[PDB]
């Protein structure tokens, strides 16, 4: 008799809540974390020259300790 | 997100709208659902889709960008107590770590909202596209859907979808049915 | 003498104020000033010198 | 209620998560003093003006984006019974339906 055609828009089983300027907690689909909040908890030698201080302060390497 | 796992209003029989979302496409974010004498079927809206995901991807791209290279700064932690100078060390770096993060609240939430708001924007532009398609061969549900008054076949459906639609040439009978 | 062990949250410091006893200055005044301020008492323990 | 729920949320997160801070810098000055006294200064001047600017354009946005949502509410609810109306009547353009 006759056809039907209705519009819509993917969802997800559970999203994530995020904040807004009007609603303080809101469902999307998918988010992406901003803030780096882990270390690696070491320190990569490139591109950067590392020195490592080992045992001297720069200011004793300055003088010229003697082990340093 | 809206799910939609229950059918959420009704059984089976008469199903798929604007309100609640759809969790049964991965193709792309928008789409249709359509039954007809032929059956019933789904597809993906690739237009906007691609728009929608572009200007995100855009406002992603305008966040992550530009990331500021600093290498020689104050002294940030203190083993002393010195007083003047070091007070006002501490209160500079105070004062730019708690700008910087109301700078980064503000953004998030701006860039949420206007994400938001440009995805249900997408969604009605593409409603409203196909609701002027339907010049007076349809009429709309009010939960997201055409109904339409014709023999709407699965090239009648795609033609909707892909643009080619002519309503001209079903509008006898479409207005016909309508009011009689 | 009044003020002696006291401990404070927030010192308020009069314009009124003024200094009775042998005449002094404390080079850098500011720094021990907010030193002692934020240390938040005058907690004083005699030393056998 | 909607609408209503959204104001209050902007509100509240205007105004929660209030910044404690117990020991700064001096502000006022009794002495001419120079490179520090005027460093001081400057840091505050600029902490104040940064946060001013803020304010501004933090309270502009709240302002433009909830009238923006209650007009978006008065329309949706308009549609809404435009739609519920499918064809039973029709729009005046004045806000009414015959
Ligand atoms: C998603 O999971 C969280 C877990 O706490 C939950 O409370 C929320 O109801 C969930 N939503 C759905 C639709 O499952
Ligand atoms: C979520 O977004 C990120 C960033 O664009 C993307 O890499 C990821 O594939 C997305 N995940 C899903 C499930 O869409
Ligand atoms: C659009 O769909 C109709 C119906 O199947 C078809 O005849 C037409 O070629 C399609 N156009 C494009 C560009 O795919
Ligand atoms: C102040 O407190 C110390 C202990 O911390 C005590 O030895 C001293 O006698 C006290 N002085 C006065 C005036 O009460």
């Amino acid at each position: 008799s006759t056809a039907t055609l209705c519009l819509g828009h993917h969802a997800v089983p559970n999203g994530t809540l995020v904040k807004t300027i009007t609603d303080d907690q809101i469902e999307v689909t998918n988010a992406t974390e901003l803030v780096q909040s882990s270390s690696t908890g070491k320190i990569c030698n490139n591109p950067h020259r590392i020195l490592d201080g080992i045992d001297c302060t720069l200011i004793d390497a300055l003088l010229g300790d003697p082990h340093c | 997100n809206v799910p939609e796992k229950q059918t959420r209003g009704l059984f089976g029989a008469i199903a798929g709208f604007i309100e609640n979302g759809w969790e049964g496409m991965i193709d792309g974010w928008y789409g249709f659902r359509h039954q007809n004498s032929e059956g019933t079927g789904q597809a993906a809206d690739l237009k906007s889709t691609q728009a929608a995901i572009d200007q995100i991807n855009g406002k992603l791209n305008r966040v992550i960008e530009k990331t500021n290279e600093k290498f020689h700064q104050i002294e940030k932690e203190f083993s002393e107590v010195e007083g003047r100078i070091q007070d006002l060390e501490k209160y500079v770096e105070d004062t730019k770590i708690d700008l910087w993060s109301y700078n980064a609240e503000l953004l998030v939430a701006l860039e949420n909202q206007h994400t938001i708001d440009l995805t249900d924007s997408e969604m009605n532009k593409l409603f409203e596209k196909t609701r002027r398609q339907l010049r007076e061969n349809a009429e709309d549900m009010g939960n997201g859907c055409f109904k339409i008054y014709h023999k709407c076949d699965n090239a009648c459906i795609e033609s909707i979808r892909n643009g080619t639609y002519d309503h001209d040439v079903y509008r006898d009978e479409a207005l016909n049915n309508r009011f009689q | 003498d009044v003020f002696q062990n006291e401990t404070w949250d927030l010192f308020v410091e009069r314009s009124k104020a003024f200094s009775n006893c042998y005449p002094y200055d404390v080079p850098d005044y500011a720094s021990l000033r907010s030193l002692v301020a934020s240390s938040g008492t005058l907690e004083f323990i005699t030393e056998g010198f």
